[PDB]
């Protein structure tokens, strides 16, 4: 099982960001199966973005909604996030991380990709 | 309340038995499941301990959790020089309606 | 026996009296788990082993199911369906020698924990980071097992303490052991009701005058009424009639 | 509960003492149970030379070990002690104590023998 | 150090309490229990008190022991004439790995 993020890693702020998890092995049309996003800062604890169920449930994080929107592809295997309004203080690392179930409670963030560090600058 | 509170260090030495300490609240880690994780530098993390008793399968028996009350440990035997790495609490806040982490704890063997 | 190399033992084919054990010693642990101590001593188990040990004083409360510490994870784990009763009293009288009793052992370093009742023995080198030394001290390659060193000082906290488990089995049993069947006194000429070795009934009991040969028990008329029984203590034959009745 | 004394009393220096302790009362193959020696010069205080426990450990005076070998012979409930290299500072009585266990704490010396006054002259 | 020291004479008088000292080191007396005995001309010596505080069955409650950080004492209540004669200290030495003794005291009553 494996995912892997792909995007933009440099943008100037106040854009927006964009991000594409492309993953295989597993389908977000099986029960269970659930793909979520989580962001660490360089050198700080974790903090959790967005989460999309099989069933299309965009659960979210409070402080940072109404400025997340997560989506699905299904079709193509991927699950898109945008985030607008970026900021120096966004620069951090994103990773994309999958709920399936377990042995009798779901498993979360049993698998992760690989990260896609993400600078805002000029 | 809304924030897991770990103390920094741990700082035991090999063949050695540690624990791990995490606090919460009655709201978050007093009445959900504890995950707990680990992340060597420059790496993406790794469950360890979900639903606060169990390991995913691939995880030596050495790592053991507890939750009670509204308190969370995390107990490593047999401590070895391979397991200096950061170490995360994780659970999901009603009142706040997200997952939170704590801050994480160094663990360097001597 | 040191507590890495306990001794089992097996109890079967006895009739078990557990009213032995209350008059030994106030008992410091005495806690059972899936029966009760009163009610123990008539029921029938198939095979009922018995492990006997001895540990410290703060390490009895680990001698339970579930229950991770570290003689519970190394030498001597217990299922999580366990049933059965622990019984531990101090004995600090008889094992605490002056100066340190190096003579109880236990081990200190695993690879990994054990499956619940099995035993270890080996004292092979404990593993290091690197290729341990050899028996000898060095970055790690530690030695397995540790002494105790029980001394008549020590707090009731690190006084040796004498522990003995004991597992019952109890499925498909054609049952070995079980407990001791009280009997009473013979009544003779009297509307009496009696139980004879399951054999239950109602009725006058009389010297009987008939031979029975030695493997038989009952005796019957026609039509099945058992009309004779002999006694399972003394082995004289007893004639039943039933006391008087009829209509008025 | 009882024990004796025997062996030869008088030698001259440079030989070997030997002591034998038969017992009546106890048994070395209960837990608890051990027999020591202690000798004691006439008119000086006692001195402790060795003990040996229900399960075979046999300590000794620090200061006279080298010199020392103490032996049980359980069949014939008896103890053998030996010590060479006899000197007529060693004159002195020999007696076969018992320990046994108490109410919450071993006890030491309770019982004695009757000593066996050993001279080592010429 | 490794000796434990008593006085000679203790010279009490009937019916009367007289105390008998023992002093010993951070290592034996202050670590360890310690009996007493007491020796009579021309017979094995015989156990007092042991643990510091109990007696073994057939010694008269007149004698009572007290241990006080490195040091030793045996209390001895209705003094009497039959009991003239010595009295040890014992007590074990880590620092030796011996039973080690004391002097002796006299206690001649008048």
């Amino acid at each position: 099982i494996t995912l892997k993020e792909s995007g933009l890693t440099l943008v100037r702020p106040t854009q927006t960001l964009t991000l594409t998890c492309t993953f295989s092995g597993f389908s977000l049309i099986n029960s269970g199966v659930g793909v979520g996003w989580i962001r660490q800062p360089p050198g700080k604890a974790l903090e959790w973005l967005a989460l999309i169920y099989w069933d299309d449930d965009k659960r979210y994080n409070p402080s940072l909604r109404s400025r997340l929107t997560i989506s699905k592809a299904t079709s193509k295997n991927q699950v898109v996030l945008t985030m607008t309004n970026m900021d120096p203080v966004d620069t951090a690392t994103y990773y994309c991380t999958h709920r399936g179930p377990g042995h009798n409670t779901p498993i979360y963030f049993e698998f992760w990709g690989q990260g896609a560090l993400v600078t805002v600058s000029s | 309340q809304s924030v897991l509170t770990q103390s920094p260090s741990a700082s035991g030495t090999p063949g050695q038995r540690v624990t791990i300490s995490c606090s919460g609240s009655r709201s978050n880690i007093g009445s959900n499941f504890v995950y707990w994780f680990h992340q060597l530098p420059g790496t993406a993390p790794k469950l360890l301990i979900h639903s606060n008793d169990q390991r995913p399968s691939g995880v030596p028996d050495r790592f053991s959790g507890s939750n009670s009350g509204t308190s969370a440990s995390l107990a490593i035997s047999g401590l070895r020089s391979e397991d200096e790495a950061d170490y995360y609490c994780a659970a999901w806040d009603d009142s706040l309606s997200s997952w939170v982490f704590g801050g994480g704890t160094k663990l360097t063997v001597l | 026996a040191s507590v890495y190399a306990w001794n089992r033992k097996r109890i079967s084919n006895c009739v078990a009296d557990y009213s032995v054990l209350y008059n030994f010693a106030p008992f410091f642990a005495f806690k059972c788990y899936g029966v009760s101590p009163t009610k123990l001593n008539d029921l029938c188990f198939t095979n009922v082993y018995a492990d006997s040990f001895v540990i410290r004083g703060n390490e009895v409360s680990q001698i339970a199911p579930g229950q991770t510490g570290n003689i519970a994870d190394y030498n001597y784990k217990l299922p999580d369906d366990f049933t059965g009763c622990v019984i531990a009293w101090n004995s600090n009288k008889l094992d605490s020698k002056v100066g340190g009793n190096y003579n109880y052992r236990y081990r200190l370093f695993r690879k990994s924990n054990l499956k619940p009742f099995e035993r270890d023995i080996s004292t092979e080198i404990y593993q290091a980071g690197n290729k341990p030394c050899n028996g000898v001290a060095g970055v790690n390659c530690y030695f397995p097992l540790q002494s105790y060193g029980f001394r008549p000082t020590y707090g009731v906290g690190h006084q040796p303490y004498r522990v003995v488990v004991l597992s019952f089995e109890l499925l498909h049993a054609p049952a070995t052991v079980c407990g001791p069947k009280k009997s009473t006194n013979l009544v003779k000429n009297k509307c009496v009701n009696f139980n004879f070795n399951g054999l239950t009934g109602t009725g006058v009991l009389t010297e009987s005058n008939k031979k029975f040969l030695p493997f038989q028990q009952f005796g019957r008329d026609i039509a099945d009424t058992t009309d004779a029984v002999r006694d399972p203590q003394t082995l004289e034959i007893l004639d039943i009639t039933p006391c008087s009745f009829g209509g008025v």
